[PDB]
């Protein structure tokens, strides 16, 4: 399937940006109709490998500061921008597109030693995949000090020019559509490490009685970067730190947690006990894993701590029972990549979830019931919602959750210990007034 | 007191991990030669370069079975 | 894919050209060096990727120029990265790499100036050996009888290996004659003219003890035997595979 | 619907405590006073040798009193020692 070719591209420029442990690509694209009919879509082209790793997709026009409807479909795959206003036949567009993706270039050298620097292998189309003819096209690649290209190939054209930490490709001006046969295989120097969290699973607890919000989280994050050749020599490692090398290192020695405002009682452990070498900062909490995290290397670990509830609930203003919580849905280290997210909220045992919303498009979402410390009843109302490909720092959105929770709710559960209570009671009573005498 | 040159090598065992008061030290035995030689042997090929490497003579190995 | 080195001093890349056409029959790709007019050195890897998967060394008198393009480490290297290797060295063309790389594999090949001879012989020009003496059916074993042409050759001294098959041994009132007063290097059945080594990663070297057994006069009498000698040390007669243990 | 909640959360006020965490511990310390109080009040009416139809009631009304304390003071001291019902 391709959709029609309602449009044509009058100008193309892709920007490339590999500074991070993700790739950004920001598309900056003219657009006019070349038919009668007026068509308000537009469609966007990307493969079957990449569509699976995207993570985010929006657009804008170049004029305006709102976004427009930008919603992926689901053997090149698409994309779909939906305009406002229809357009004229014949009339330009300025659309600004960007993208973030979950893949990044793997270590060309796969083994390198501990203090040496390192460099990833990444492979992209070249010339401009579109289902829209391109009169004219461009591409930049930023972020690195340094590119080189893998194989390269001979025809002049088809090789890029350097810059300060840049590096401009052909000015090519008359691309077919469908034109993505040609691919580019770059080599970029990146000395940091490459975090992944394989799986987070994110629970926040909320209590009327105590009025605080408390976030557990489980991390299970492993390096991305090139295996240490020769293996482990602790004493080139202290070697390496006595000679005060705080040169950027392409392993894990500190994580750098950022929480919300006015955080307490933080604690960090792991599967087998308590780590003692953590530390808190205002809004920062930073920590430091029992052993150095190497190319290769996994870790398993669990942060916690407690804030206000006043910060997250608020009050309906048509009855002093219906609440909304804005809760954020990830609190983690500055440069990371997440691969699934398991994101569970638990409301009170008598709350009834009345309204929910997601700021991403999530996986999955489901409801059910935990029992606690003190849930003799049916227990706590768990919310948990499924998320796949996310990004630090990109998905910095709230979840919105409209519940209600009656006086009568809030009363109950003294009511129900009391009920146990006494029960045990008339029990002892029942126990004393009867005699087993022969 | 312990000197540089009291511990010999190892030629069968790799240091995998150690930890940082060197408390606990873990070691993986390492795979055997596709060639078929010693571990002991490929060890002192790689701890030895010497111009005159050997005299031309012959081996007294045995009869081939 | 395949990689041949050439010393034209010795013996020129023209006078085995029977055997090498084979090769572009079979579809194998190949490439080209001479050690004597060579400047740069090869690049058999690159970032821990190996660009061979096959070596042929001809008939070439060790120097600087064997060991500036293949040290020791190198082809231990290249062996364990499942390459595979075969090698020639005949009595006064018989290098010092070489022979240092066998010997790390337990194959000690007579020296310069070490000769077989052999007097109850059907030949009294050259050396030849009939198909009695092959001693492996899996890498050749005539349908018929035959003979096959060797001239001016030497043998080896082989371990007690698992990797090591011999393929074909001297004769049994053969022995090595030395120009000096070394005592003699074999003695009958304990020396070999083909000689084969299959890694533990199921990777194939094939040496042979004489420069005569694949030049062009000889396409008579050695051409199956060269031939499938040829298809065993590639990976490409005797491979096995176990399925759904 | 997303924009109209947000709206919503973002025009409304924050959420007021009915008591103080602050507060709980004092409160927890003080009923549980009055739970052993009246608790050890009714088992003294339990060994008490008067009549049945009296020891009951009076067992009944004194633990209809001890058990809601109690549950009230359970429900402060688990909320003060940092277990959060
Ligand atoms: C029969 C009467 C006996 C009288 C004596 C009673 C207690 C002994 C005195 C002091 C002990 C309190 C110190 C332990 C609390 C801190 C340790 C901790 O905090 O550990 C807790 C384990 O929770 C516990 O089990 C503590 C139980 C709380 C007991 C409170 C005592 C008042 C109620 C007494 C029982 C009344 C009977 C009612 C039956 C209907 C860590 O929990 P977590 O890691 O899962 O974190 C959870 C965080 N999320 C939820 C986000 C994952
Ligand atoms: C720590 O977390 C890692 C990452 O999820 C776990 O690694 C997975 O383990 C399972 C079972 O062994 C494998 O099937 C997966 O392939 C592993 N994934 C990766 C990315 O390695 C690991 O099991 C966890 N360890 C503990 C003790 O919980
Ligand atoms: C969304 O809800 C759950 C995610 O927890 C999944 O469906 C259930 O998965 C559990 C896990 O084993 C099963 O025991 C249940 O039988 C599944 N079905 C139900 C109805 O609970 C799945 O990821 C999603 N379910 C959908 C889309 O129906
Ligand atoms: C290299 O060139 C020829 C090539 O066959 C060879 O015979 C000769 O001995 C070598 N040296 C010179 C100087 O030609």
């Amino acid at each position: 399937y391709e959709p029609p070719a309602t449009w044509e591209n009058v100008d193309y420029k892709r920007t490339i940006d590999v500074s991070n442990a993700y790739i950004s690509e920001t598309i900056e694209i003219t657009i006019k109709n070349i038919a009668s009919e007026p068509a308000t879509e537009y469609f966007t082209a990307f493969e079957s490998g990449i569509f699976s790793k995207v993570s985010f997709f929006s657009a804008y026009f170049t004029n305006e500061a709102t976004f427009l409807n930008s919603q992926l479909l689901a053997e090149i795959r698409y994309g779909i921008i939906q305009f406002p206003n229809a357009i004229s036949p014949q009339e330009e567009v300025s659309l600004v597109i960007k993208s973030f993706y979950n893949t990044v270039g793997i270590p060309y050298p796969e083994h390198v030693g501990m203090s040496e620097e390192q460099h990833l292998l990444w492979e992209t189309n070249r010339l401009p995949l579109s289902a829209y003819d391109t009169k004219k096209a461009s591409f930049t690649l930023i972020g690195s000090s340094s590119f080189e290209e893998y194989h390269p190939p001979n025809d002049e054209s088809l090789l890029g020019k350097a810059n300060g930490n840049s590096f401009e490709f052909g000015p090519w001006e008359d691309i077919p559509r469908f034109s993505s046969n040609e691919t580019l295989a770059i080599v970029y120097s990146h000395n940091a490490p490459l975090n992944q969290v394989v799986n987070l699973r994110r629970d926040i607890w909320l209590s009327h009685w105590a009025s605080t919000i408390q976030f557990e989280e489980y991390y299970e994050l492993t390096n991305k970067a090139a295996k240490l050749s020769k293996g482990f020599s602790r004493l080139e490692l202290m070697k390496q730190i006595q000679t005060q090398n705080m040169r950027q290192t392409h392993f894990v020695t500190v994580l750098d947690m950022l929480l919300p405002e006015g955080a307490t009682d933080h604690y960090f452990t792991d599967l087998v006990g308590l780590v003692s070498t953590s530390h808190a900062e205002r809004d920062h909490f930073f920590i430091r894993p029992r052993f150095p995290i190497f190319g290769g290397w996994n870790y398993n670990f669990t942060v916690g701590w407690t804030n206000k509830l006043s910060d997250f609930l608020h009050v309906s203003s048509g009855s002093d029972e219906k609440f909304v919580a804005s809760i954020p849905i990830l609190n983690g280290p500055p440069d990371t990549v997440y691969d699934n997210v398991e994101l569970s909220v638990f409301l009170p045992e008598g709350a009834e979830i009345f309204d929910i919303d997601s700021p991403v498009p999530f996986t999955n979402v489901s409801i059910e019931t935990q029992k606690s410390y003190f849930d003799l009843n049916k227990g706590h109302v768990k919310l948990t919602f499924s998320y796949r490909n996310l990004i630090s720092q990109v998905a910095n959105g709230q979840v919105l959750i409209k519940y209600d929770y009656p006086k009568s709710s809030f009363f109950k559960k003294p009511l129900s210990i009391a009920c146990y209570i006494f029960t045990a009671l008339m029990g002892v009573f029942v126990l004393k007034t009867l005699n087993m005498n022969v | 007191m312990i000197t540089p040159l009291d511990v010999p090598p190892l030629d069968y065992f790799d240091e995998v991990f150690t930890s940082e008061n060197w408390m606990v030290r873990i070691y993986q035995l390492k795979k055997d030669d596709a060639q078929g030689r010693t571990l002991r042997d490929v060890g002192e090929l790689t701890r030895s370069s010497t111009k005159t490497r050997r005299s031309i003579k012959r081996p007294e190995l045995g009869l081939r079975v | 894919r395949t990689l041949v080195l050439y010393d034209q001093s010795t013996e020129p890349l023209e006078e085995y050209s029977v055997y090498l056409k084979d090769l572009e029959q079979r579809n194998y790709k190949l490439e080209y060096l001479d050690i004597n007019s060579t400047s740069t050195t090869v690049d058999l890897y690159d970032k821990e990727q190996r660009l061979f998967d096959n070596i042929i060394v001809f008939p070439t008198k060790g120097g600087k120029n064997l060991a500036r393009q293949i040290p020791v480490k190198q082809l231990i290297k290249f062996f364990e990265n499942e390459g595979n290797i075969l090698c020639m060295s005949s009595p006064g063309a018989v290098p010092n790499t070489i022979r240092l790389f066998l010997n790390e594999l337990g194959i000690y090949p007579s020296p310069k100036g070490h000769v077989i001879r052999d007097y109850f012989s059907p030949s009294s020009e050259e050396l030849v050996v009939s198909s009695n003496h092959l001693l492996n059916k899996y890498v050749y074993n005539a349908r018929k009888s035959e003979d096959f042409v060797f001239g001016e050759s030497s043998a080896a001294l082989l371990e007690n290996r698992e990797q090591i098959v011999p393929i074909l041994n001297a004769p049994r009132t053969s022995f090595t004659e030395s120009k000096g007063k070394c005592n003699s290097w074999t003695s009958g059945s304990q020396g070999f003219l083909v000689v084969g080594f299959q890694n533990l990663n199921n990777a194939r070297l094939v040496w042979i003890g004489s420069s005569d057994f694949l030049k062009n006069k000889n396409q008579d009498s050695n051409q199956e035997f060269a031939k499938e000698l040829l298809k065993w040390t590639f990976n490409e007669k005797s491979v096995i595979k176990s399925v759904h243990a | 619907t997303y924009e109209q909640l947000y709206k919503e959360f973002h025009s409304s006020k924050s959420f007021q405590p009915f008591i103080h965490l602050d507060t709980q511990p004092k409160f927890a310390i003080c009923g549980l006073i009055v739970t052993l109080a009246v608790l050890s009040s009714a088992l003294f009416a339990v060994g008490s040798k008067s009549s049945y139809i009296k020891k009951l009631f009076f067992y009944t009304i004194l633990s209809v009193i001890g058990s809601l304390f109690a549950g009230l003071t359970t429900v402060f001291a688990s909320n003060s020692f940092g277990v959060y019902v």
